[PDB]
RNA sequence: AAAGUA
RNA sequence: GCGGGGUGGAGCAGCCUGGUAGCUCGUCGGGCUUACAACCCGAAGGCGUCGGUUCAAAUCCGGCCCCCGCAACCA
RNA sequence: CUUACCAACCCGAUGCAAACUGCGAAUACCGGAGAAUGUUAUCACGGGAGACACACGGCGGGUGCUAACGUCCGUCGUGAA
RNA sequence: UAACGGAGGAGCACGAAGGUUGGCUAAUCCUGGUCGGACAUCAGGAGGUUAGUGCAAUGGCAUAAGCCAGCUUGACUGCGAGCGUGACGGCGCGAGCAGGUGCGAAAGCAGGUCAUAGUGAUCCGGUGGUUCUGAAUGGAAGGGCCAUCGCUCAACGGAUAAA
RNA sequence: UGCCUGGCGGCCGUAGCGCGGUGGUCCCACCUGACCCCAUGCCGAACUCAGAAGUGAAACGCCGUAGCGCCGAUGGUAGUGUGGGGUCUCCCCAUGCGAGAGUAGGGAACUGCCAGGCA
């Protein structure tokens, strides 16, 4: 188990994050991804951070 | 001693030993000998009847042996109690149903191939009669 | 081009005649001619392998493709994937250009040159020969190279047997021995 | 002595659900398998696990087609 | 083979589409023809049908095997189609790119009138 | 400072 | 039964964890000496046995053999 | 050149397999329809339990030695009662 | 569907190895070919999946589920007819509906990966959010609700924080 | 109406291979060019576009031919449900179901829709 955990956070300001995991030593650039954010209802830019 | 020279698995099932034989003819060459009865073949049994056979012709004309012993038999050593595993191989059979034809002869005159058969049919745990090839 | 045109104006005849041919599309073509270069020295320099492609695209005036390992190879020390060397397919009028330049130029340059094997057939018709030395293009100066380069060039036929590819190439004066 | 042997899985409860001819609701699982043993025909959905299932009403049905004589199941809308 | 090849390339859409219950517009190119057939979706009956076979539309072209015979083949099929009320049909490319010829029949068929 | 034997 | 082993002539590293393996002594040649030894220089020499896995095994795995160390008990 | 020779591949012939299958039953099981028969014998909900040491016999098997009044499953019968 | 019956594996991996559109087809051998060899790259032929599948085995896979490339985040949020499988706690398959999205000309496909292992109840607490609560009242603390984190509790339905 | 060809299906080897022959008006194929739309991890090979001089060589279609694949009885045999029996590791009897393999033999597919050419 050497993936660790992370949270994806919404660029909206809303608060809402996903988590995922991440294999940190092979990929060390920050994950980005467009995801559905539920509270402001559309599809917004996310960012990894901590868990 | 015959024995596979290799297999997919080391130890097997017991099974049973129902039905009649397949390979019931004189196939390779004139005489052949023949099981009446039902059994279990070894390795050891199978190559004491070759050799009384092969001594009785004086190693004239030729010989096949139309079983090979496959089955690997199993045994679990003195003083042990029951369970704990599967026993160890120790020796190979071949199975046998009426009607399988054990070996056969070539080469020879009848009267001897008979009287090679009788030496070797007094080795094996089987009962056994003397068949000859048919045309058809 | 040139001996594009000595294929459809002669050649065809000749073959015609020779081989009995009821349709002319019977008669064998050039259908390809490729170069390759097997570069199993790039496994620990990988810039050797960038100076035998500008080889190959100087001498074909084409683009070379880098070709890779089918299956790992423990013989050879390589894995599934590695570079480890470089091909061009030359077709149409780059391929008569060649054709050209190789027989009536490049050939005649080759060290002891005594005729080139007539037994070097695949048993379908087609040709396939080895230079030793890259020097003996033109397009290549014999004072910037790095290192002396040998190539394969195979003459894919459009011929049945071994005995119509090599009567497809001697009408050209393939020099034979 | 001791075994080195004394393994197995729980048993998956694989196999057909509903038969030839039983009328079945849509989204009833007409057979679990691994792989397509059974192969998605009419009406029939293959989920992700290779599931077979109802999308209509209506009554199994079995039939061997195509080139490569293939085992389809489909439901016969009644 | 060119053709198995193309047969191949154009089976997972002709089996989508038998499983959705659609009504086709099936194309077929040639060096020198383009034909069209709108098709039941039990796939054995044709409803309507144009090419450049046919003599009232290869009369009226230079070239029966470019972009404007295919653009031809396109509008007629299309024109034959709404005159039997069929409007809704898939297209299928039948293994070829939707490019050139096949796209410009295509653009023709949906200008005319057939939703795809 | 270290040098055994015939 | 549970462990640990097996590698140049000898004693011993590396194994772990996949990509030609070392050291001490010994041996061989040369040198120093009247000669030998000591000393000095230079060189050479090899994964217990199969199978398997692997593109590739001294190495991972499963057998087999030889060695060692514990245990083989209560009535 | 020659084989005491060994011979893979392929071709022909002969067997063997719980973890082989280009074939494939009987039964069993699921579903539908129909008659006759059966004190509803079926299902659901609720009050009260006991039981969770089984035994032998037949058939199909693992294990054991196709040893055991042996052992472990499947299924039917009887004992248990 | 049992045995201290016969054999093997898991306690992960992957922002592509996921989605989609378009394309493609294997092993092995034979012949010819510079270095080049049993085996490298090239060409042709035979062959027809004897290959391949991120990792065991089985069932699958050509319309490929196998190989390559472009664009991408559906590895979406709220729900869910119906069904499977469990004593239960649970676990699984699922069309379709609403919102918002990617790929495609389009029909369409997409709620992770060919499928089946890759796991840990409750309690107690931690962090963020919140139109809930707030012990006279306004607040606050604490609590609830939503998201998430901490166990080789591996004797893996987990007696204790601790033998 | 008959012949020939193209497309989409049914069917999924009695339908597939092999061998031999045969067809170009049309259709199909190869084919001819490529500045272009588009394309090659190199190549107009493929994909694509613009065409119509050549050829049915290859491919494809059609015809023929059992060297194969494939299909395949009848009879017997194996197994087996129920009831009964024996010398009970294995069998037999009554009744019901009844293979696989092999044998005789069959066999060079059949067919629907639309379109084009020719008579
Ligand atoms: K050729
Ligand atoms: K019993
Ligand atoms: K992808
Ligand atoms: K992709
Ligand atoms: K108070
Ligand atoms: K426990
Ligand atoms: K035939
Ligand atoms: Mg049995
Ligand atoms: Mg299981
Ligand atoms: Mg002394
Ligand atoms: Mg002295
Ligand atoms: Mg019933
Ligand atoms: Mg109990
Ligand atoms: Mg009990
Ligand atoms: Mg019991
Ligand atoms: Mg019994
Ligand atoms: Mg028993
Ligand atoms: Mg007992
Ligand atoms: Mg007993
Ligand atoms: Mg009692
Ligand atoms: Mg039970
Ligand atoms: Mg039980
Ligand atoms: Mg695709
Ligand atoms: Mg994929
Ligand atoms: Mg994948
Ligand atoms: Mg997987
Ligand atoms: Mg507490
Ligand atoms: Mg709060
Ligand atoms: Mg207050
Ligand atoms: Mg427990
Ligand atoms: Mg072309
Ligand atoms: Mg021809
Ligand atoms: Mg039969
Ligand atoms: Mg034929």
């Amino acid at each position: 188990g050497i993936r660790e955990k992370i949270k994806l956070v919404s660029s909206a300001g809303t608060g809402h994050f996903y988590t995922t995991t991440k294999n940190k030593r092979t990929k060390p650039e920050k994950l980005e991804l467009k995801k559905f954010d539920p509270v402001v209802r559309q599809h917004v830019i996310y960012k990894e951070a901590k868990i | 001693m015959l024995q596979p020279k290799r297999t997919k698995f080391r130890k097997m099932h017991k099974g049973r030993n129902r039905g009649l034989a397949q390979g019931t003819d004189v196939s390779f060459g004139s005489f052949g000998l023949k099981a009446v009865g039902r059994g279990r073949l070894t390795a050891r049994q199978i190559e004491a009847a070759r050799r009384a056979m092969t001594r009785a012709v004086k190693r004239q004309g030729k010989i096949w042996i139309r079983v090979f012993p496959d089955k690997p038999i199993t045994e679990k050593p003195l003083a042990v109690r029951m369970g704990k595993g599967k026993g160890n191989v120790e020796y190979w059979v071949a199975l046998i149903q009426p009607g399988k034809v054990l070996y056969e002869m070539d080469g020879v005159p009848e009267e001897l191939a008979r009287e090679a058969f009788k030496l070797a049919a007094a080795k094996l745990p089987i009962k056994t009669t003397f068949v000859t090839k048919t045309v058809m | 081009a040139k001996l594009h045109d000595y294929y459809k104006d002669e050649v065809v005849k000749k073959l015609m005649t020779e081989f009995n041919y009821n349709s002319v599309m019977q008669v064998p073509r050039v259908e390809k001619i490729t170069l390759n270069m097997g570069v199993g020295e790039a496994i620990a320099d990988k810039k050797l392998l960038d100076n035998a492609a500008a080889d190959l695209a100087a001498i074909s005036g084409q683009k070379p493709l880098i070709t890779k390992a089918r299956k790992s190879v423990a013989g050879f020390k390589i894995r599934q994937g590695y570079p480890i060397g470089c091909k061009v397919t030359l077709r149409g009028e780059r391929m008569w250009e060649f054709f050209e330049r190789l027989i009536t130029i490049a050939v005649p340059r080759i060290r002891d040159f005594r005729g080139l094997s007539a037994k070097s057939f695949d048993g379908r018709g087609n040709y396939s020969m080895g230079v030793r030395e890259q020097i003996i293009f033109p397009e290549i100066d014999y004072d910037k190279v790095d290192r002396v380069r040998g190539l394969d060039i195979t003459i894919t036929t459009t011929a049945k047997s071994d005995e119509e590819g090599r009567a497809l190439l001697a009408a050209f004066d393939f020099p034979f021995r | 002595g001791s075994t080195r042997n004394g393994r197995d899985s729980e048993a998956k409860r694989l196999g057909v659900k509903r038969f030839g001819g039983e009328s079945v609701l849509a989204g009833s699982i007409i057979v679990r398998q691994r792989g397509t043993k059974f192969h998605a025909g009419a009406n029939v959905g293959c989920g992700r696990d290779h599931t077979l299932f109802a999308k209509a009403d209506g009554k199994v049905k079995f039939e061997v087609k195509g080139p490569k004589n293939r085992k389809f199941i489909s439901i016969e809308a009644e | 083979d060119k053709k198995s090849a193309r047969i191949r390339r154009a089976t997972r859409a002709r089996r989508k589409l038998q499983e959705l219950g659609a009504t086709r517009l099936v194309v077929h190119r040639t060096p020198r023809h383009i034909y069209a057939q709108v098709i039941a979706p039990n796939g054995s009956e044709v409803l309507v049908a144009a090419s450049t076979v046919e003599k009232a539309i290869a009369e009226q072209l230079k070239y029966t095997g470019n972009k404007d015979a295919a653009a031809a083949v396109g509008k007629a099929v299309a024109e034959r189609a709404l005159e039997k009320g069929i409007k809704d049909v898939s297209f299928d490319r039948s293994g070829f790119q939707y490019h050139g010829r096949v796209q410009a029949l295509a653009d023709a068929a949906r200008e005319a009138g057939l939703q795809f």
